[PDB]
């Protein structure tokens, strides 16, 4: 009976953990669609034929949206604690009575993490004709770590329930 | 449409019919209270000797 | 024990169906309310990235 | 042209089908409120012992 | 009452046939449409004043249509055992508490 | 009446016995619809059509499901025996008040 | 015997009258979901068989 009392214990480390990874999930998702936008914003701003009036106005739309990422990816902390900002490199819970754990890896959202590097705009149109492959490239992978994120959170609902 | 019939072959092979549980268990909750007196009843026996003494 | 008064199984499996239940209610209101099989990332990650690049 | 093509295939990918949505919420629904009545029946277990003592 | 049983283990023999007799009756529906779009490709095909561009497109349609029918009839299987895939010659189930049985033949489609 | 107090304490010996096989059986469920959801992931990730992108969500699904799989198995032991891990070949409890048993096979899942 | 604690024919006979009429009635659901009587060769075989061949 000592052993299903520390089963008592765990549970409460993987609700934790489902908490965390849903603050996550919820900012990635932001973060996603923001990152959408930035790249429509990047192809009309490599526009050979514009004046120089709609070209300051796109860079101006482009850099509120990449202020709009950092603020969502800082905030998605959870107890203090936080699977997005790319402060702690895993988080381990509880997985078993005897001390076994429950590995989530971090993965960065945050500007850094995709390979914007805050503090990123174009100033000519030719500049722009390559933001638009860095912006493929930062959806692509920040589509692949949400994808991850996801089977972790199922992994805890399924372990909970199996725990029960 | 063969997925569905997969799954009602399935659903014909192991679902029960809630209609006879219902009346099965009125039946048998009616037989449970009937042992408990039953057994009370058997009990309460062999408490007449202390009259012989 | 049949007669035990500390503990029964019969609760503890009821209510283990009943959160099953709930957990396939809850999928499903979720896919009514997003109107789509695939809202999120942890209801398929592939075809959830695939749409969004897409 | 080509936007409107592209449009309609993701929405193949990720659409439901609301139609078999409606009877598995309704089936659904039944099986919760039948399965809090079998919670019931299953509490009043063991309050029959009293009657014993 | 070991008779009543016994009738009670009959019962789940007749269930299972009844499921594996549905899944064949649904490929045979769908194998029967299959079967009328075939003879419709196969009338059009037929006709003495078409291109050499027409043949070629109605033959394949033929060709499309008879894979689909050989896949919806290899499908046809439940509890791995079938009466329209033909592996089999016929499928007795229970029918009697005293071992009786109830002859079901196979027709392969 | 030596007797009939030994079969006394043969009771304890199947009711231990009892619990043992229910935790078993607990874990086998929950490893039955682990290798369900593996298939479905091993079917999904067969497709020659996809992206070098699916295909590691994919492996990554499996690799999940298959740990889940090993910490449902090595966790249903019951007074530090399990009929479950592979740790022993059977398990025998009594059956008799002379001392004879009762068998169960290990069954490694 | 009238007072048996055991069985009762009542209920049993009050079933199959319910599952004869649960029968009737998913024949006459068919029939409004498909709108035709002989649907499929469970209905009729020679009727249906004519119908397709037609």
């Amino acid at each position: 009976s000592a052993t299903a009392a520390s089963m008592n214990a765990v549970k409460d480390s993987l609700q934790r953990g489902q908490s965390t990874i849903d603050v996550a999930l919820a900012a990635g998702d932001t973060i996603t669609d923001l990152l959408g936008k930035m790249k429509e914003k990047a192809l009309a701003a490599s526009d050979c034929s514009l004046n120089t009036a709609s070209f300051n106005a796109l860079k101006s739309d482009f850099d509120s949206l990449r202020d709009q990422i950092e603020k969502a990816a800082t905030s998605a902390k959870f107890n203090g604690v936080s699977i997005a900002d790319g402060s702690t490199t895993k988080l381990t819970f509880l997985a078993n009575s005897d001390g076994s754990g429950f590995t989530v890896n971090a993965k960065t959202i945050s500007l850094a993490g995709i390979g914007l590097t805050t503090t990123s705009t174009f100033t000519t149109a030719a500049a722009a004709k390559t933001m638009i492959g860095t912006i493929d490239t930062a959806l692509q992978t920040a589509t692949n770590k949400l994808a991850s994120l996801g089977t972790s959170s199922v992994g805890l609902d399924t372990h909970l329930t199996f725990v029960g | 449409k063969l997925q569905d019939s997969l799954d009602a072959g399935v659903g014909n092979l192991v679902d029960a019919d809630l209609a006879k549980e219902s009346a099965k268990l009125q039946s048998l909750q009616t037989k449970q209270q009937l042992g408990v007196q039953a057994l009370s009843i058997a009990n309460q026996s062999s408490s007449s000797i202390l009259s012989l003494f | 024990a049949l007669n035990s008064i500390n503990t029964n199984a019969g609760a503890m499996i009821a209510l283990q169906n009943l959160n099953g239940t709930n957990s396939e209610l809850t999928t499903v209101q979720q896919r009514i309310n997003t109107g789509k099989k695939i809202a999120s990332a942890k209801d398929n990650g592939a075809i959830w990235a695939t749409a969004k690049n897409q």
